[PDB]
């Protein structure tokens, strides 16, 4: 019925443009069978639909192929990628709300929203009256939108009680100076 | 394979029948462009990006002849091997924190495509929506399966239903996702 | 300025 083929090329890059490792898939429906690999510097089959393919590709265009590592790969991280992806910055928004209404020694659970950030480097954490809960905190894994922002949610257990101040605490890179968002009972 | 970044420059998907095809541009897991087919046009997702660098569409096209090609040469070698069929997997949830009256955008993610071809759409209160509505192309996955989004803009009220409806030839029934302002 | 695609190469 459906049949298809899929060609995905990845330019792992670690610590700039130093350890760069270019690689390339051949895929057929959801199966690889092709692959070059700049650690390994040379086509290798994966599966049998590959086996007739290797020798080929390796006398074809191997010189074009390692040459992209550098006219590709590095060349579009420190020429195109230096400029955007890589200087993109998005402060979160930092919400905080309770679970359920609000009571006076009725167990609750504040939920810290930090939202619409990125990179996705970030660090959230929860302070009563000043102090470092360690405790009943919990968080969703990192959550990516999928249009350039990510989301995390960041959960405390805890008892709303009069005179006490709840901080969430968020550092980004998109931030000169940390965020802290204050709730109070 | 562990890195500090990762770069897809020229992801070729070719499917049949219908010579359905697929080029794009990723760092990082986001999609940095796709180039319209049909037009001829590398369409980016962050329009700013557009200003600080470029792509020739014609590299795609090219690129995609190459995925006709090898489509129907790796389909005989296979001996007709046909694409299994997933059941694909949607989760809804906003953009930000829901707030009476204040716009917001709800995402329904779709994750385990394959093939990647699907039908991803919203009904509000029930009723088809089209209008502020906008999707993903397919990411690729480790298991080389695909992942896709799809974006709803709308004013939460009170009283008020959304679902995310997909289609697959992976599903007997059309999944509904559900949601609404708790 | 014009970025780079890593070329899909055809078979046999
Ligand atoms: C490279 O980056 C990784 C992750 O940030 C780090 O562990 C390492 O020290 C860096 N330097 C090297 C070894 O290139
Ligand atoms: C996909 O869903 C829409 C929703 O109305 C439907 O009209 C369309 O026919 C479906 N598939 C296509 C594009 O044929
Ligand atoms: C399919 O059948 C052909 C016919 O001989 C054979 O050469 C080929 O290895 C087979 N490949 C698979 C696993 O479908």
């Amino acid at each position: 019925r459906h049949f298809v083929v899929q060609f995905q090329p990845f330019c792992y890059f670690t610590n700039g443009t130093q350890r760069i490792r270019y690689v390339t898939r051949y895929i057929y429906n959801r199966e690889e069978y092709l692959r070059f690999d700049s650690d390994v510097g040379e086509y290798r089959a994966v599966t049998e639909l590959g086996r007739p393919d290797a020798e080929y590709y390796n006398k074809q265009y191997l010189e074009r192929t390692r040459a992209e590592l550098d006219t590709v790969c590095r060349y579009n991280y420190e020429e195109t990628e230096v400029p955007t992806s890589l200087r993109r910055l998005e402060q979160p928004n930092v919400v905080i709300s309770l679970s359920r209404t609000e009571a006076l020694n009725h167990h609750n659970t504040l939920v810290c929203s930090v939202t619409d950030f990125y990179p996705a480097k970030i660090k959230v954490r929860w302070f009563r009256n000043g102090q470092e809960e360690t405790v009943g905190v919990s968080s969703t894994q990192l959550i990516r939108n999928g249009d350039w922002t990510f989301q995390v949610l960041v959960m405390l257990e805890m008892t709303p009680r009069r005179g006490e101040v709840y901080t969430c605490h968020v550092e980004h890179p998109s931030l000169k100076s940390p965020i802290t968002v204050e709730w109070r009972a | 394979i562990e890195a500090d970044h990762v770069g897809s420059y020229g992801i070729v998907v070719y499917q049949s029948p219908g010579d359905i095809g697929q080029y794009t541009f990723e760092f990082d897991g986001d999609e940095l462009f796709y180039v319209d087919l049909d037009k001829k046009e590398t369409i980016w997702m962050l329009p700013e990006f557009a200003q600080l660098r470029s792509f020739d569409p014609q590299g795609g096209l090219q690129n995609i002849a190459t995925g006709k090609h090898n489509l129907g040469v790796l389909t005989k070698r296979s001996n007709s091997t046909p694409a299994t069929n997933e059941a694909p997997q949607a989760t809804v949830f906003p953009k930000s924190p829901v707030l009476l009256g204040q716009p917001n955008t709800l995402i329904c993610f779709v994750d385990n495509i394959f093939p990647p071809v699907i039908n991803i759409t919203w009904l509000r209160n029930s009723k088809s929506v089209a209008d502020g509505v906008y999707e993903t192309s397919f990411f690729v996955n480790r298991d080389y399966s695909f992942h896709k989004l799809s974006y709803l803009t709308f004013i939460p009220s009170d009283d008020d239903i959304y679902d995310c409806k997909v289609e697959h030839w992976g599903l007997e029934e059309p999944v509904l996702k559900h949601w609404e302002p708790e | 300025s014009r970025g780079g695609a890593s070329q899909y190469r055809p078979s046999q």
